[PDB]
């Protein structure tokens, strides 16, 4: 239940909230919603045990 | 520490506080009642013998 | 929209801080509209989005009272808390809450969650009024002055230091603005802030009176 942000495009300024998950794409293929090859969710697990 | 002084300051309603040239705290604005104080040091000198 | 050209002619200067000065001449360094600048005249019959540079120097000379309101943000069309502002004969409602909301922002004269709900005295009451916006580390900041012009034909020479009223708590990633109209036409300005540095002057009354932009031309180096 608890997530944080893997990578973004930028960096953060102080004080700044950002709640849009959308899927990063880090290539010349886009994405289109789809999270196949070169496509990762930002949003991961901590995982906590 | 100092003596405390009616004025006859021009405060505009967003300010409370004064500062003379050093940086230092010349009028203050009372909380309570919305009244502005002068602040001035107590009488001191040298002494020679 | 028709899109014209005029000269800041030293218009635009704030109080940077709350602190009473008065008889002295104080340097400071804040984002300031620069001196003799090239703002955008728009007329209003008509409208895309505009940006929000380091900070947005608004005015308007109207006295039909007309303008009403902003919206700030980057996409305004829902989807994220983003401002709404009122300004009728009643009171001047600002509020964070969304409205998804047309294109066109007429309003008549015939939403979601919500943040903020203040309530103050009418912002607008010959009257040329300034307002000045900015965003730096959370903080949205909000100056206004109003001037009595006498002869409307431009923005006036002289000097009218720029008052605080509301400073909000929050807000987050604003670089798109646009405003509202009132139909039963609008004729604004739009000049942008950047970091410069001033020698602001004050009298014994502790009003600002004059000012220098240290970087314009070599001799107010000189004088700064
Ligand atoms: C605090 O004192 C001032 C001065 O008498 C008064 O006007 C104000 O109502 C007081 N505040 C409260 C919460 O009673
Ligand atoms: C402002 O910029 C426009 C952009 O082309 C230019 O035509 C106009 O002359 C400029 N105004 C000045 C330099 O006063
Ligand atoms: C300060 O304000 C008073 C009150 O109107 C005025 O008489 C005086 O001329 C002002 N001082 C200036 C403008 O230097």
């Amino acid at each position: 239940n608890y997530l944080y942000r893997l990578l973004r495009k930028s960096k953060l300024k102080p004080f700044e909230r950002d709640i849009s998950t959308e899927i990063y794409q880090a290539g010349n293929k886009p994405c289109n919603g789809v999270a196949g090859p070169n496509c990762y969710s930002p949003l991961q697990s901590y995982g906590f045990r | 520490t100092g003596v405390l002084t009616e004025s006859n300051k021009k405060f505009l309603p967003f300010q409370q506080f004064g500062r003379d040239i050093a940086d230092t705290t010349d009028a203050v604005r009372d909380p309570q009642t919305l009244e502005i104080l002068d602040i001035t040091p107590c009488s001191f000198g040298g002494v020679s013998v | 929209r028709t899109q014209s050209y005029t000269n800041s002619f030293t218009r635009g200067v704030y109080y940077p801080d709350k602190v009473f000065r008065s008889s002295v001449l104080h340097s400071t360094q804040d984002l300031f509209l620069p001196f003799f600048s090239n703002v955008t005249w728009f007329h209003a019959i008509h409208n895309p989005a505009l940006p929000f540079n380091d900070g947005v120097y608004f005015a308007s000379t109207e006295k039909s009272n007309i303008i009403r309101g902003w919206i700030f943000g980057t996409t305004l069309d829902s989807k994220t808390q983003s401002l709404l502002i009122v300004n009728n004969a009643t009171n001047v409602v600002i509020k964070v809450c969304e409205f998804q909301f047309c294109n066109d922002p007429f309003l008549d004269v015939y939403a979601n969650n919500c943040t903020f709900e203040y309530v103050s005295q009418p912002f607008l009451m010959k009257n040329l009024r300034e307002f000045v916006f900015k965003n730096i580390d959370g903080y949205f900041k909000i100056y206004s002055k109003h001037t009595p012009i006498n002869l409307e034909r431009d923005l006036p020479q002289g000097f009218s230091a720029l008052e605080p009223l509301v400073d909000l708590p929050i807000g987050i990633n604003i670089t798109r603005f646009q405003t509202l109209l009132a139909l039963h036409a609008a004729a604004y300005y739009v000049g942008y802030l950047q970091p410069r540095t001033f020698l602001l002057k004050y009298n014994e009354n502790g009003t600002i009176t004059d000012a220098v932009d240290c970087a314009l031309d070599p001799l107010s180096e000189t004088k700064c």
